[PDB]
């Protein structure tokens, strides 16, 4: 829609191509010691408490489950997952914070889909940061019982008007082969050019965080006889979107360890938010979609 | 003597891990010291005869998550120490009954998540040592024989959940079964005949099975019952004195059920306060009780009716060999027992060869004998009180 920056010089507003954001992500798995392997632990099934086939050993590469496995490219049926320790510390809660750091403002275009192995969490939160982790705001609350976990009324993103809500649709126990996804409905929220300030800003972020509070319980309350059944396991976190270049770039690449806009229209900075050094006669203006189809470039100019 | 190239051994030499490889066949040089062998996440399609013939110390054989379609007769030969055989997540359409030949020390057989089409008669009979059997997630299962679980004298755990079972299989030969997992099937009604011959049963799980009604005296035969899970179903009430003959029942899962909190739950609300907080869930009806936990439901603010015998049994004059009925129309949730002239008491659970108590309370005879003469009393009980009504049966 808005791909070409320059032609024939004549300038137009431009956006970078939609990327698979998990390819350029930095991970923070808090607290220290939550990841399985040190010491080694044997995991049991909720469907069969005696079926304890899988083990996690950090010393062995075949048995290890590091955080990086939540973002790697996967072959047909060969799923790789990050796994947490068993709920051996019960009644003390089994809590984990998975932080997705990009060090760059990224705009979401599709649903944030989290793929869990052997059970989705009973209680979890999805949060976003626009200032590299300084301030945090919630996207959506996930609970089996929304009123018991957060004291919020269970609402569906499907039944919404032109808001932070708690959903129960991604927390129920349906086995280890069925219902593996927890998703943030980006496309449905957008479905409700627009010059609204908060609209584009809502899907914009530098970081994403998953506050995993309570694991899969297998349909019922916790049975103290076998705590090796309770854990977290994430095979994939699919984040789909593009770079925020303020309609001044069509390419976003890895520069100095993180993503950066390949700035056009005589602009500079990570998000092309400032005028370049010799082009500062007019103050920086962000490019606009209006008028269609090319849009206003709003380029920085020199003497 | 040494570790295979496609495998990873351990200092003990006890453990041999051969996971996440493109193996279409089992490695050729597995050491004889091996106690635990891992062969998961591979493309193995067939287990040939005498494959593990020289692994006499092997305790755990992990063949789960593979493409196993055929298992030969002598595939598990020389496995004298084998305790656990994991064959889950394979392409098996038939149970390899011949393959489980001389496995005298086998205690655990996992066959879950397989395209197994049928459980034939006397399957697993060649392994009477078996204590734990997992036949869960059998989506392509079309047939279960009456004698399928025959020969399993020492079985203590059975998992037959997520098999889309519509009617209960014959679990009578499993005389010493202590744990039964039937969750994820389809049983709208739980009958006393459903769990007949399960005297030693301690744990019963019937979750996500669309259970809408539990018949009178259904669990009466389950004397040893310790744990009962009926969570995630369509239950609104439970029959009066359902848990009374269950002297050892201490763990209950009754949550995620649309409980009707009227005079009919009062017996349960008392039972849980005297024998058991987050175990039983909340009232979904009536509107004044909606949201309250059934453990917190107080009988102090309840006005109840004693059992109403709407239709008392009528006197019958019948000839020998004919079918006779003594009706007793009572509220469906009430407790119903019949006092015969000889002095014996019958319930809906009773296995009398001629006289049967139906779920509507009516006493059926099938064929009457000369000895069936006297007074038959319909005894009805509730939380509010009791009611009795007699009838004279002539010839
Ligand atoms: C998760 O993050 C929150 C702040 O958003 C912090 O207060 C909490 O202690 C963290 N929990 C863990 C286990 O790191
Ligand atoms: C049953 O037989 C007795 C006589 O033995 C008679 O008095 C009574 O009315 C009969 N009842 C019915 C329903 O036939
Ligand atoms: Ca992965």
């Amino acid at each position: 829609d808005y791909d070409i920056c320059k032609s024939w010089w004549e300038f137009y507003a431009c956006q970078p191509k939609v990327m698979r954001l998990k390819d350029y992500v930095k991970v923070k798995v808090e607290p220290s010691g939550i990841t399985c392997g040190d010491p080694p632990e044997r995991f049991c099934s909720h469907e069969n408490p005696y079926l304890c086939s899988n083990e996690c050993d950090a010393s062995n590469p075949d048995l290890a489950h590091p955080p990086r496995l939540m973002f790697d490219k996967e072959e047909e049926g060969l799923a790789t997952y990050w796994q947490s320790i068993t709920w051996s510390r019960y009644p003390s809660p089994l809590e984990a914070n998975i932080t997705l750091s990009w060090n760059k403002t990224v705009e979401l275009t599709d649903d944030v889909v989290m793929t869990f192995e052997y059970g989705r969490p009973t209680v979890m939160v999805l949060e976003k940061s626009l200032d590299n982790g300084r301030t945090w705001q919630p996207y959506q609350f996930y609970a089996e019982d929304c009123m018991e976990a957060f004291g919020m009324s269970a609402r569906r993103a499907r039944d919404m008007s032109s808001r932070v809500l708690c959903t129960e649709e991604y927390s129920r126990w349906a086995g280890s082969k069925k219902e593996k996804h927890v998703r943030f409905e980006v496309r449905d929220r957008f479905a409700i050019l627009e010059s609204a300030k908060g609209l584009k800003e809502f899907f914009t972020l530098t970081d994403l965080r998953m506050r995993l509070l309570r694991p899969a319980l297998g349909g019922t309350y916790v049975q103290r006889e076998n705590l090796y059944k309770y854990f977290y396991a994430i095979s994939n976190i699919e984040v789909i979107g593009r770079c925020k270049c303020n309609l001044h770039a069509n390419l976003c690449s890895m520069r100095e360890g993180s993503l950066q806009c390949e700035c056009e229209h005589n602009t500079t900075g990570p998000d092309c938010g400032k005028c370049k050094k010799n082009f500062r006669t007019r103050s920086w203006r962000a490019g606009s979609y209006l008028p269609l189809p090319h849009g206003s470039p709003n380029a920085c100019a020199g003497t | 003597q040494n570790c295979p190239s496609v495998c990873s051994c351990s200092n003990q030499f006890s453990k041999v891990v051969c996971t996440r490889r493109g193996l279409s066949e089992v490695p050729q040089g597995i050491p004889s010291n091996t106690r635990y062998l891992n062969l998961m996440e591979n493309n193995i399609q067939m287990i040939q005869a005498d494959t593990f013939r020289h692994l006499h110390h092997l305790e755990v054989l992990q063949l789960g998550r593979n493409s196993i379609r055929q298992i030969e007769v002598g595939a598990f030969n020389g496995l004298a120490s084998l305790n656990t055989l994991e064959l889950f997540d394979n392409w098996l359409t038939v149970i390899p009954s011949g393959a489980f030949e001389y496995l005298s020390k086998l205690r655990e057989l996992w066959l879950r998540n397989n395209p197994i089409e049928s459980i034939p008669s006397y399957a697993f009979n060649r392994v009477p040592s078996l204590m734990r059997l997992d036949l869960g997630e059998l989506k392509k299962l079309e047939y279960i024989s009456e004698g399928a679980f025959e020969g399993l004298f020492n079985l203590k755990y059975l998992n037959l959940g997520m098999c889309n079972i519509k009617d209960m299989p014959n679990l009578t030969p499993l005389v010493g079964l202590e744990e039964l997992e039937m969750s994820g099937n389809h049983f709208p009604e739980i009958r006393p005949g459903s769990f007949h011959g399960l005297s030693s049963l301690k744990k019963l799980w019937v979750m996500n099975s669309q259970v809408s009604l539990i018949e009178r005296n259904a669990f009466d035969g389950l004397a040893s019952l310790v744990e009962l899970n009926l969570a995630h179903n369509n239950l609104s009430s439970l029959p009066h004195d359902l848990f009374t003959p269950l002297r050892y029942l201490v763990e209950l899962h009754l949550h995620h059920n649309p409980w009707n909190c009227d005079c009919d739950i009062l017996w349960l609300a008392w039972w849980l306060r005297e024998y058991i907080s987050t175990c039983c869930g909340r009232c979904h009806a009536p509107m004044h009780m909606r949201g309250r936990y059934l453990v917190e439901v107080d009988q102090a603010s309840f006005q109840c009716s004693a059992p109403f015998i709407m239709d008392a049994p009528r006197d019958l004059n019948i000839s020998e060999g004919r079918m006779a009925e003594l009706k007793c129309r009572t509220p469906p949730m009430s407790s119903v027992k019949w006092l015969l002239p000889n002095g014996t008491v019958l319930s809906h659970a009773s296995r009398h060869p001629r006289i049967s108590v139906l779920n509507d309370g009516t006493l059926n005879f099938s064929h009457v004998l000369l000895s069936d003469t006297g007074v038959y009393t319909c005894m009805v009980t509730n939380v509010a009180g009791n009611s009795n009504a007699s009838a004279y049966l002539n010839v």
